[PDB]
DNA sequence: TATAATGGGAGCTGTCACGGATGCAGG
DNA sequence: CCTGCATCCGTGAGTCGAG
């Protein structure tokens, strides 16, 4: 269904302090603001998607994500918080890019 | 919807033989019973400031700026005199007739009394809540939950 | 890199006869 | 539920030459 106005500022507000948020966690964990990104993204996506980023370092297994989650969720609970609004953050992403497609439909249409 | 929780101090004077004694009085809770109308009177000389509630009100009393007296004025008692208005000692501020209680809004968590002559002056400690409305536009976002408590200074929206 | 924009569009029409599978009403 | 018949779908439909 089409977003109400208050839906869509919602969920860029979220995306935007989400995006801000990992930025915090790269500030606090030491680790790759893209890494940290893809880890959050993993666990919002599902088990069904991971799989290696051209743009990592490393590999991005399973088993490394859980690694990365790990680190991210034992840290202290101020800190831990970001942790929350990054997913979430990832969550009204993949609900925005959803809500609007049909946009794209109704542009490509005149080419 | 923010209700803002006050405390404050008012008296009220009453004939004795009609007050129902009591420590504390729960809101709606009967305060007295009336055989015939009674005036209550302004003890002090000053501007009258008129704050009404849902129910009941309050008659704050001063000379200049600073208060020289705060009464309350419970369920069934009649403001007599509007707000901005010159009263002197002995002239009624309200009317109060057959049975009069709390309002449901305020309790009363203790009451001092004085007993004088065939009346009694109650020193009432009041605790009520007054409601502020806020609009939320579109474009903005609530940052607290449902029946969240908030001191002040702390951010709602 | 910023008014707002939120589900497409053409269609091809006069063959004919088969094997195999797939499905439905009937014994 | 097993059999039989109706229906759909895919597959074919001469050779060489010249254009």
């Amino acid at each position: 269904p089409l977003l109400t106005l208050e839906e869509e500022v919602e969920l860029a507000r979220k995306v935007e302090e989400g995006m801000e948020a990992i930025k915090k966690l790269s500030e606090i964990t030491g680790l790759d603001p893209d890494l940290i990104r893809e880890v959050v993204r993993a666990k919002i996506l599902g088990s069904a998607r991971v799989r290696h980023i051209p743009g990592l370092k490393e590999t991005l297994d399973p088993k490394t994500v859980e690694e990365i989650d790990q680190k991210l969720k034992s840290l202290p609970k101020e800190h831990k918080r970001y942790l929350h609004i990054a997913r979430e953050g990832e969550a009204a992403r993949q609900h925005l890019i959803e809500a609007n497609l049909r946009l794209v439909v109704s542009i490509a249409k005149k080419y | 919807r923010v209700e803002y929780v006050k405390k404050e101090r008012a008296g009220l004077r009453l004939p004795l033989a009609a007050w129902v004694e009591k420590e504390a009085y729960k809101p709606g809770e009967i305060l007295a019973e009336l055989p015939e109308p009674y005036l209550f009177r302004a003890e002090e000389e000053g501007v009258v400031e008129l704050k009404e509630l849902e129910e009941g009100a309050f008659l704050v009393l001063r000379r200049e700026d600073e208060p020289v007296a705060t009464y309350f004025l419970p369920v069934g008692m009649t403001p007599l005199v509007v707000h901005g208005e010159i009263v002197e000692k002995g002239q009624p501020l309200a009317e109060a007739k057959g049975l009069l209680r709390m309002p449901r809004q305020v309790r009363a968590a203790q009451v001092e009394a004085e007993e004088e002559g065939e009346t009694v002056y109650l020193t009432l400690f009041l605790e009520w809540t007054e409601p502020k409305d806020y609009r939320v536009q579109p474009h903005m976002n609530v940052v607290v939950p449902e029946g969240a408590r908030v001191e002040a200074g702390d951010k709602i929206v």
